[PDB]
RNA sequence: CACAAACGCGUCUCAGAGAUAAUUAAUGAUUUAAUCUUAACCUAAUUAACUCAUAAUAAAUCCAGCCCUAGAACAGGGCACA
RNA sequence: CGAUGUUGGAUCAGGACACCCAAAUGGUGCAACCGCUAUUAAAGGUUCGUUUGUUCAACGAUUAAAGUCCUACGUGAUCUGAG
């Protein structure tokens, strides 16, 4: 994971679901991809 | 057709659809046959037998698959959704088999 | 009216005991009127040196309700003095150690920040749930109506107003629910 | 209402789908020309957390919301409803709109704390522990933003964050 | 006329004695390890008056617990009194137990150091040696300042003792003062020994208090030995019951008794 | 003393902010929705 | 250690439950698929704090004098076995 | 400026987290051991010596680590006066 200001997908198998009360970028083809919202 | 084709249909002897095309309520049916005859899904067993009945007084669309547990899933498919009959499809084939 | 002058006197400066039920009651609410009826603000006679004030028995204490999410947002903050001795404590944790506390720190705020707190909080009774003690009962004179009007949910409304109430839209046949 | 109703004799499965009768709409909408159910029935602007009577016409057995395609509402109307619902179930309304466990129902556990007009998931949010001076002051949301635009009777604007 | 007796439950709590402390005493074990024991005695331990749970606590009832007998002369008139209606002489200490419902026993009972038996686990509460007023260097172990680099006057002042900006001093500093009169309390210390003729109790490790001062003795409270009442005597020992004398000194698995054949190592 | 151009945005009179705040732009509402109007 | 004591360099003891943040998954709508849910329902694996079990104190109105391992004073424990 | 007495050190430390250790995890160009980053957490710790008045700095031996700062560059009606 990589707490960011901005999330913006990196392939196309990048999905962006609300938990929490943020937002995150969650991969599973490339777990590198794991961004969530600040 | 993708679903079922990361199923691993191997383990599926015989599917056979009946229906009537000039019935109200086979789309779904057909359905279900374009996506269980298709490409991948030939590909991933070759041993299955699907076979397509077409009736015209019948009125009464119905799947049937025997399988080599001996097990047979029967589903009269009236008011069924294409997309519903799929998932049960797949979960009885991933559950026995 | 044509009372002797004792007598008069105690009928005009007679405390009052007033209950209250807190069940499904926002404390703020409930904490607005209690402070007045402590106060005594709500008598003609009142004046802030007399000491016009009434007891406020509050009950269903452990059941009030925070508008919101007040109930995992508000904090308490409390210090013992001692250095890293402060603690702040969550609305719910709050309540659950202690159910008359929301609403104890509720009035005690509202109330006037003069050294008459201390004695008109004395004549506040807070109690978790409709277990008064006999002695405190037999002082009632009147209940207070509650300050919000709480909503029925589904399975209390009557049949006859669910029928009554129309069907906005009609759904098809074929779904599936 | 179509229901799917499984059947299992003899290590063989048979799944049919019954159709049972299902209420209409009433016969007598006050605006019938409206292309929208609530804006149809005049409702617009009036409903709220509490009108269960209205919130439950469409939602699942299970306390889910109800597709637009299907329903017929506009986006605005259908989002608002969506809050509601939201806020009622966390309100504690609708309380027998919930699945059934009862190996999960026996281990009780803490009394549900009373709340209402819930913006936020309870499970989602953060205590406040510094909450600002009176420049800078943490409010607390209270209700939704969406629901700004019912009728005011007073004519005060609603306190959506206290 | 005896209270019932119940059967011993998982979550109960026996009473306690009042013993004295009388010394400390060598002991050894057949592993060939030396520890020391406190001696405790039980000179006069008398149960005195019993409260309700409800009407105490709320969750245990409450057994008052007297110690050794003091003279007539020397006590108030309520205190001398309440002992008349008991029927017993005044006692010099007398403690609070908390014990459940099923543990209770009838006020005027006396208690024995077989309440105890060898292998078990105790807690300890006593008042401590009174140092009187004493300063920070020995009431806190603060270091003193360095004794002859030029320091005037300063050798064992505490030093600073708040910050600038504060402009006050914290309620927690540690400052000089009263050092020693106060109650405390030792967990787990193991019983090695239990003489009955005189009825001394052979407590391991040391014991707060200064010698020939009254103790409250009581089961261990830790969890590791929350559920060694079992095995032990749950409502009190009494002699008068098994109609057989127990023998005058119990010892545990592991003391070396003085009638010993001077354990050799194989 | 500030600038007239600054990088702070530099903080208004309180007058010239009520009068923003009331000469704030209201936008035209009508009467019923048109949406889901015919 | 030329006081009966103090003392370390010497000896004894040191604990259960809940709770969480980040982060994992189960069921499942809006979005009849999936989806840990600023969607409800019960969910489980989970830091340190923090509270609470639990522990200590917790018998009022005798106090002249004399001792004390109790104490600056005041206080506090004893003065019937001997 | 009809006085707010200074560096450093001694004693005692209060606090912040932008965490050095200890604890729970995500990603690794993460095979394992070592590592590199990021998230959460501040109840408790964070050594002894040679030179230098030294804060720093170099060096020796270790440690689970020898954290960054604020506190009148904390603290001289508590101490030193090496500068
Ligand atoms: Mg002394
Ligand atoms: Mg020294
Ligand atoms: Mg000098
Ligand atoms: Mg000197
Ligand atoms: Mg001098
Ligand atoms: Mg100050
Ligand atoms: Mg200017
Ligand atoms: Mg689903
Ligand atoms: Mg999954
Ligand atoms: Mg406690
Ligand atoms: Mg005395
Ligand atoms: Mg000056
Ligand atoms: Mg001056
Ligand atoms: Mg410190
Ligand atoms: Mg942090
Ligand atoms: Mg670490
Ligand atoms: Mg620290
Ligand atoms: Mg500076
Ligand atoms: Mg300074
Ligand atoms: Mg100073
Ligand atoms: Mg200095
Ligand atoms: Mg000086
Ligand atoms: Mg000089
Ligand atoms: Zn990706
Ligand atoms: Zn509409």
């Amino acid at each position: 994971f990589k707490t960011k200001g901005v999330l913006k997908k990196r392939c196309r198998d990048c999905y962006l679901v609300k938990r929490r009360g943020r937002w995150f970028i969650y991969c599973k083809t490339n777990p590198k991809h794991k961004q969530r919202q600040m | 057709a993708a679903a079922l084709a990361r199923l691993g249909l191997r383990a599926v002897k015989q599917v056979r659809v009946q229906f009537c095309p000039f019935e109200k309520n086979v789309e779904s049916t057909r359905t279900f046959l374009q996506a269980v005859s298709s490409e991948k899904v030939r590909c991933t067993n070759l041993n299955c037998s699907v076979i397509a009945d077409v009736r015209h007084d019948g009125s009464e669309p119905c799947v049937d698959v025997l399988f080599g547990d001996g097990h047979r899933l029967i589903m009269r498919g009236a008011h069924l959704t294409a997309q519903e009959m799929l998932t049960a499809f797949a979960s009885h084939i991933q559950a026995r088999g | 009216s044509s009372f002797s002058k004792a007598p008069q006197q105690w009928a005009t400066f007679a405390r009052v005991w007033y209950l209250l039920d807190g069940k499904m009651q926002p404390p703020g609410k409930l904490a607005a009127m209690a402070s007045v009826k402590l106060q005594g603000l709500h008598k003609p006679v009142y004046h802030q040196l007399s000491d016009c004030g009434d007891h406020v028995v509050i009950m269903n204490t452990r059941h009030i309700a925070f508008s919101g999410n007040k109930w995992e947002q508000k904090v308490y903050s409390s210090h013992t003095g001692y250095p890293g001795g402060f603690r702040q404590v969550t609305a719910a944790q709050l309540h659950q150690k202690d159910p008359v506390a929301i609403v104890k720190l509720a009035i005690y705020g509202m109330l006037p920040k003069n050294l008459h707190r201390r004695t008109m909080m004395q004549r506040l009774h807070l109690f978790p749930d409709e277990d008064i003690p006999e002695d405190i009962l037999k002082n009632l004179v009147e209940e207070l109506p509650q300050p919000r009007k709480v909503p029925r949910r589904l399975d209390e409304y009557t049949q006859e107003e669910i029928e009554a109430f129309p069907r906005v839209w009609s759904p098809p046949e074929d779904y599936r629910l | 209402f179509r229901e799917v109703v499984e059947i299992l004799d003899g290590k063989t499965t048979i799944i049919e789908g019954r159709i049972t009768e299902t209420p209409q709409e009433s016969p007598n909408p006050p605006n019938p020309t409206g292309q929208c159910p609530i804006c149809r029935w005049n409702l617009k602007h009036k409903y709220n957390y509490e009108d269960v009577l209205l919130l439950s016409q469409f939602i699942r057995p299970h306390g889910g919301m109800l597709p637009r395609r299907i329903t017929g509402l506009c986006q605005e109307e259908h989002l608002k409803i969506e809050e509601c619902v939201k806020m009622a179930h966390r309100a504690g309304l609708l309380p027998n709109h919930r699945p059934k466990l009862p190996e999960g129902f026996v281990p009780k556990s803490k009394p549900r704390l009373n709340r209402y007009l819930t913006r936020w998931s309870p499970r989602s949010v953060k205590p406040i522990y510094n909450k600002g001076h009176r420049w800078n002051k943490v409010r607390m949301p209270v209700g939704s933003p969406l629901l700004k635009d019912n009728v005011s009777y007073s004519g005060r604007p609603l306190l959506l964050y206290h | 006329e005896p209270w019932p007796i119940h059967p011993w439950e998982p979550g109960s709590s026996r009473v306690g004695l009042i013993a004295l402390k009388l010394g400390m005493m060598p002991l050894w074990t057949k592993d060939g390890q030396k520890h020391v024991v406190t001696l405790l005695q039980v000179q006069d331990c008398h149960v005195l008056k019993y409260t309700p749970k409800e009407n105490h606590n709320g969750r245990m009832a409450a057994l008052t617990v007297g110690g050794k007998t003091v003279s007539h002369f020397h006590k108030s008139a309520s205190i001398l009194e309440f002992y008349q209606e008991l029927g017993l002489p005044p006692k010099q200490k007398v403690k609070i137990f908390n014990v459940t419902e099923n543990a209770v026993i009838k006020p005027g009972t006396p208690l024995y150091a077989a309440h105890f038996r060898p292998g078990q686990y105790v807690d300890v509460t006593a008042k401590t040696i009174g140092k009187g007023f004493q300063g920070v260097m020995r009431r806190w172990g603060f270091k003193g300042q360095p004794a002859t680099h030029g320091q005037t006057k300063t050798h064992r002042r505490p030093g600073a003792i708040s910050t600038g900006d504060v402009a006050r001093v914290w309620p927690g500093t540690k400052m000089p003062g009263q050092l020693g009169n106060i109650d405390r309390t030792a967990f787990g210390l193991k019983v090695w020994r239990i003489n009955t003729k005189h009825n001394i109790i052979y407590v391991n490790g040391s014991v707060p208090g200064h010698k020939n001062c009254l103790v409250k003795i009581k089961d261990s409270k830790l969890p590791a030995y929350k559920d060694f009442c079992k095995n032990l005597p749950f409502p009190t020992y009494f002699p008068d019951g098994d109609e057989e004398a127990l023998p005058e000194d119990l010892y545990d698995e592991n003391v070396c008794q003085p009638g010993a054949p001077s354990i050799t190592f194989t | 003393g500030s600038k007239a151009v600054t990088r702070h945005r530099r903080v208004m009179h309180f007058e010239r902010q009520k009068l923003m705040a009331v000469t704030e732009y209201i936008p035209p509402k009508p009467t019923i929705n048109p949406r889901c109007l015919p």
